[PDB]
């Protein structure tokens, strides 16, 4: 017996060669959509709680985001760098700027 | 014996069963001598490389009294990817040619 399994980012160009039927069959990887997904990344992940938490919430359930989660582990150890009273302000900032198509 | 050399040439669309019933057509002939050049058994060559097992294939079918060859999956044997477009000419001028070269008397 054997089993191929390939890895690719980019379907279109793939069909164009007519490379796609040679696969017998083809998954799809989603990213984080909904807000309670982030709320729950970030509850799991073991990073800001308490109060914390509450204030990201509130600014967030009402709106929809687009984020990859290698790039949720990034801007978290990116935000932390800062004094421990604009680490939120500064997360939400990043989010804003990178949160893009939601 | 007025038509040494006949050929044909197996359509469809892909996935429907065109290289299983292109050797049962040979298997079934009783023919001495028959042989398969397939592509992947060359994987890697460059166009010297297929220019030369392909002749090597062809010459040894001149040496008999009456013989069949498979080529299956032409499209792949030169080179072809719909952008560009792009293939090697070589090959393609190699296959245009051994197409109507008749074999030795009475072969
Ligand atoms: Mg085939």
């Amino acid at each position: 017996k054997l089993l191929i399994i390939g890895t690719t980012s980019r379907k279109d160009v793939l069909q164009e060669m007519e490379m796609l039927n040679a696969f017998s069959t083809t998954i799809h990887v989603p990213n984080i959509a909904t807000g309670e997904q982030l709320l729950e990344a970030l509850e799991l992940l073991g990073n800001f709680k308490d109060k914390e938490r509450t204030t990201i919430a509130q600014q967030v359930k009402g709106k929809k985001v687009w984020i990859g989660i290698k790039k949720l582990l990034m801007l978290i150890e990116m935000s932390l760098q800062m004094d421990p009273e604009y680490r939120v302000r500064k997360f939400l900032a990043l989010l804003r700027e990178e949160g893009a198509s939601p | 014996d007025r038509t040494p050399l006949v050929s044909v040439l197996l359509e469809g669309p892909p996935h429907s069963g065109k290289t299983a019933l292109a050797a049962k057509i040979a298997e079934e002939s009783n023919f001495p001598f028959i042989k398969i050049c397939s592509p992947d058994k060359m994987i890697g060559f460059s166009e010297t490389a297929k220019c030369q097992a392909m002749k090597k294939i062809f010459d040894d079918a001149y040496k008999s009294q009456l013989s069949c060859v498979v080529v299956d999956d032409i499209e792949r044997l030169l080179d072809y990817v719909p952008i560009g477009p792009r293939f090697s000419n070589l090959v393609l001028q190699a296959l245009l040619v051994l197409l109507k070269k008749a074999p030795p008397q009475g072969r």
